[PDB]
């Protein structure tokens, strides 16, 4: 059972590596997209207030 | 010469609508009074009035006094109320707006270059400019309200 547990967990870790990186796009990678959208909106408001 | 820029020269407050409407109505009525009236002095037809008058030397004496000088409802430039107020308004509204426009343009130019530049060398410097940009948004809302 020691050899079957290492081979079964290796295949589950490969599928979890693709799911952990994909689920992090809505939290880790989404923070960079949200900060870029807030900085673009703040730059348009600062340019309108200066004009 | 600006209806397009004269009506929108005020701020966001609607208190200047009564002052702008009174100045536009007085300026339009002043030009129509000078154009409808004659730009000449007086005719004084004394060639047919002296020989047709009943009394002797009646039309000749009235024509010489009317062609000389008389009194009019005019004034001088001694009561310059708007001349003194125009120079004082430029020091509190026009001169004060120059320093506000210079500080707003310098803060916006520094915030645009810091937001596009990395995360260790030119980051700490961008964080200081971000604090001034965030405070500028609150100052702009307080100046409009």
């Amino acid at each position: 059972i020691l050899l079957v547990t290492f081979l079964g967990f290796i295949a589950l870790i490969s599928k979890t590596v693709a799911p952990l990186y994909g689920e992090m796009a809505k939290n880790r990678t989404d923070h960079v997209v949200g900060l870029l959208n807030q900085a673009r909106a703040d730059h348009v408001n600062a340019v309108k207030t200066r004009i | 010469l600006d209806w397009t820029k004269i009506v929108s020269k005020l701020g966001l407050s609607g208190q200047t609508a009564a002052a702008l409407t009174s100045f536009k109505k007085r300026n339009d009525e002043a030009k129509r009074i000078l154009f409808e009236l004659k730009q000449q002095p007086s005719n004084v037809d004394f060639a047919f009035y002296k020989s047709t008058l009943k009394n002797t030397a009646i039309v000749d004496k009235i024509q010489s006094d009317v062609s000389k000088f008389t009194p009019s409802k005019a004034n001088l430039s001694k009561q310059l109320n708007l001349i003194e107020s125009f120079e004082a308004k430029a020091l509190e509204n026009a001169k004060e707006t120059e320093s506000v426009v210079l500080a707003e343009l310098t803060d916006l130019e520094k915030t645009l270059e810091n937001i596009e530049s990395x995360x260790x060398x030119x980051x700490x410097x961008x964080x200081x400019x971000x604090x001034x940009x965030x405070x500028x948004x609150x100052x702009x809302x307080x100046x409009x309200x």
